[PDB]
RNA sequence: GGCAGCCAACGUGUUGGCUGGGUAGGGGAGCGUCCUGCAUCCGGUGAAGCCGCCGAGUGAUCGAGUGGUGGAGGGUGUGGGAGUGAGAAUGCAGGCAUGAGUAGCGAUUAGGCAAGUGAGAACCUUGCCCGCCGAAAGACCAAGGGUUCCUGGGCCAGGCCAGUCCGCCCAGGGUGAGUCGGGACCUAAGGCGAGGCCGACAGGCGUAGUCGAUGGACAACGGGUUGAUAUUCCCGUACC
RNA sequence: CUGUGGGUAGGGGUGAAAGGCCAAUCAAACUCCGUGAUAGCUGGUUCUCCCCGAAAUGCAUUUAGGUGCAGCGUCGCAUG
RNA sequence: GGUGAAAAGUACCCCGGGAGGGGAGUGAAAGAGUACCUGAAACCGUGCGCUUACAAUCCGUCAGAGCCCUCGACGUGUCGUGGGGUGAUGGCGUGCCUUUUGAAGAAUGAGCCUGCGAGUCAGGGACAUGUCGCGAGGUUAACCCGGGUGGGGUAGCCGC
């Protein structure tokens, strides 16, 4: 979906927009992720009582992976002959991220 | 204008004008009247409303936190709810309808000085 | 026999109005040292506590 | 005071009347069990 | 004083003269709806729809005038095309009135009180009475039904009222056979029917057969036990 | 009289015969199809304004509450 | 069939047996609360304004007193090129549609609202009339080549 989970992510549209984060789960069937420190709801749980805040997800689209020096990309992939690999690598700057 | 409580009761299981015949006895009355003339009052629909006030007179307690005795019932009214209806079957294969009514209670009790 | 018009507005509001229902005239009893109010035809049975005063 | 309705169940004879080996022995029948195969009947025949 | 139709005059938009009830019907010119080619414009600083206010036109109607509600598409010009306009079809669908808080609440037995439960009890539980059936309104089955049976829970819909109850809702449980009733035994009316004969074809009958109980043959009885099965389980004694 | 099983099917069946009955239907059952049957008959047919504006008679008619042609309306052209 | 961008689907408190609500929170919005976009009419209430219990009313229309609201002016309550609401009272006044010589008709149809429901289409058809192209000529049909609406196609057809 050409972004996982564990990569840094910063968060391109939306009321967040401009803040950087990890993907936590990777939602590929709905085209959504969940990055932490951003989308955060107030959700209200039953009982331990009181009212909690977590993540919810963001459209994939509304996200862009960083490169190995911190700027945003899209991502392309290359193809490692050696070991018949598909390999993404950052359209920017050429290199793997 | 005086401070006011609001009590609503919906889908009650009770026809609007069967509501009302017994809301037009407590209407513009003390809350601690219109509770008396209820319970003493012999038709069912009685039920219904009674607690309605007494609803509204409890968010006055609670929410604007204002004087029991000073209570007095405004406004109060009968909406007509959902129907749902029903088949009797009759004489000779005739089939009629029967309808379910259901009602809306809505009160709005005003604290007014003595 | 069958009705030959639907009738109006102003005649059925008219004995629509007739169904209505009549307060009970209430009086104070005393119970349990703290006041009440009761029909006058239960008057006794509440002062003799036949009555549940809620 | 003769009550008698016209429909009295019969499991065996709604089965020789209707069921699916009389519908199948002879051309009416497989062309009434085929026709309601096509319409989409979940139940062909009794 | 305003409009319009026909005609005339100068002349090329005016003026003047005549005329302007109307069904069947003929002709002419238009309003509003939607979809579209091309051109322009408006719109999350709030489009459409709806509800108003204040107005406008000779009519259908109009409001790139305005507010409220609303939340994503619209206006206008000039052509193109219509599933283009409803008040009547004992019209179709849905929602809702009138009668009207009216009739009815389904036999010819009939209930009462005390206590309990529970938020709530005429209707549920318990006791004591009273009454009805008793060749049944009791007991057991077939056909038919299909889980309605038992236990625990429930009380929104159903119950012609209420319901704590229920043949209603939910979950779990429950149906034990050598002998019972069937098949594995037998045939009747009949059904189908190898070959068969008949018939343009489709098919009709039918032999041998093979099914087909409402019938023939064939070995188990009493007691106890579960909340729910009982000649089935167990106990005692049998039979094939 | 009755239970269980079975047989007869639509111009056909069955009838101690009433045109009775054949799935609440029978002087020819029901279902689907021909099919949107056909009706000189009844009903309905939806916005506007401008100008003009009838007939209910003659003739023929398996005709008489239908139709054809004439008469009588409108629009276009010719004549004046 | 339609909550919202996302369940963030209302923690906790209060009345109530529950159902339902009231605070508090979520949300851009809860006039979005899993009875959920917009939310019309019929139908049903509640509040206020005017009117109505000696009066024969197709329920309107024209004239109209009184009351109530609003816009101006002068001023301080009374006029004005006014505007609304309601209406005591007076004159006139026989629903709509179908079908009929003639119906308010005691002839038909219609309880009410909202949505739906009836002269359309095909054809080198026929006749007439507009409009356009070419014109003693006019035009192609099948067909063939064009990712198109373009170009070829003389067989026929109509006029002569
Ligand atoms: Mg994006
Ligand atoms: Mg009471
Ligand atoms: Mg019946
Ligand atoms: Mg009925
Ligand atoms: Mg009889
Ligand atoms: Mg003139
Ligand atoms: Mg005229
Ligand atoms: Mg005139
Ligand atoms: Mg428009
Ligand atoms: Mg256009
Ligand atoms: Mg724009
Ligand atoms: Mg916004
Ligand atoms: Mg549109
Ligand atoms: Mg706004
Ligand atoms: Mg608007
Ligand atoms: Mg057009
Ligand atoms: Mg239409
Ligand atoms: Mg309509
Ligand atoms: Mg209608
Ligand atoms: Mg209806
Ligand atoms: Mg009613
Ligand atoms: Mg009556
Ligand atoms: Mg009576
Ligand atoms: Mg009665
Ligand atoms: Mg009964
Ligand atoms: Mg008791
Ligand atoms: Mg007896
Ligand atoms: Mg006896
Ligand atoms: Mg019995
Ligand atoms: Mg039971
Ligand atoms: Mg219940
Ligand atoms: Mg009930
Ligand atoms: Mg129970
Ligand atoms: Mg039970
Ligand atoms: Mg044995
Ligand atoms: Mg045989
Ligand atoms: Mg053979
Ligand atoms: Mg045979
Ligand atoms: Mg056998
Ligand atoms: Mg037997
Ligand atoms: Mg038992
Ligand atoms: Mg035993
Ligand atoms: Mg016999
Ligand atoms: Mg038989
Ligand atoms: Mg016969
Ligand atoms: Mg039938
Ligand atoms: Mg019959
Ligand atoms: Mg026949
Ligand atoms: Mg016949
Ligand atoms: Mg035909
Ligand atoms: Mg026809
Ligand atoms: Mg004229
Ligand atoms: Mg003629
Ligand atoms: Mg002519
Ligand atoms: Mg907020
Ligand atoms: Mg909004
Ligand atoms: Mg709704
Ligand atoms: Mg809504
Ligand atoms: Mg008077
Ligand atoms: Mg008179
Ligand atoms: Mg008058
Ligand atoms: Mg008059
Ligand atoms: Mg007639
Ligand atoms: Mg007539
Ligand atoms: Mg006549
Ligand atoms: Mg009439
Ligand atoms: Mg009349
Ligand atoms: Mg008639
Ligand atoms: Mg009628
Ligand atoms: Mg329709
Ligand atoms: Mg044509």
């Amino acid at each position: 979906m050409k972004v996982h989970k564990g990569d840094t992510v910063l968060v391109i549209s939306g009321k967040d927009k401009g803040a950087k984060g990890k993907v936590l789960v990777a939602y590929p069937d709905r085209n959504k992720v969940l990055v932490e420190g951003v989308n955060r709801i107030k959700k209200h749980t039953a009982v331990s009582g009181g009212i909690v805040t977590q993540e919810a997800p963001i459209h994939v689209s509304n996200v862009m992976v960083v490169d190995s020096d911190g700027k945003p990309t899209r991502v392309g992939y290359r193809i490692d002959d050696e070991t018949g690999k598909k390999v993404r690598i950052a359209k920017t700057n050429g290199k793997d991220i | 204008e005086f401070p006011s409580a609001t009590a609503k009761a919906r889908y009650v299981r009770v026809s609007a004008t069967k509501a009302r015949r017994v809301i037009d006895l407590v209407r513009g009355k003390s809350v601690e009247e219109a509770l008396d003339i209820l319970r003493w009052a012999p038709q069912a629909a009685s039920e219904p409303v009674a607690k309605v006030i007494a609803s509204a007179a409890a968010n006055a307690q609670n929410n604007e936190g204002l004087d029991p005795s000073t209570l007095v019932v405004a406004t109060v009214y009968a909406d007509e709810g959902p129907t749902a209806k029903r088949i009797r079957p009759r004489a000779q294969g005739r089939a009629f309808r029967i309808r379910k009514r259901t009602s809306h209670i809505t009160v709005i009790v005003e604290s007014r000085p003595p | 026999a069958v009705p030959k018009r639907r009738m109006s507005r102003a005649n059925t509001r008219s004995r629509r109005a007739q169904w209505k229902a009549e307060a009970p005239g209430l009086v104070t009893v005393s119970v349990a040292g703290q006041q009440r109010k009761v029909p006058r035809r239960l008057l006794k049975a509440a002062r003799l506590g036949l009555v549940d005063l809620d | 005071a003769k009550g008698k309705r016209t429909f009295q169940p019969n499991n065996r004879r709604r089965a020789r009347v209707h069921g699916f080996r009389l519908r199948m022995r002879t051309r009416a029948g497989r062309a009434i069990v085929a026709n309601r195969r096509s319409k989409g009947r979940r139940a062909l025949t009794a």
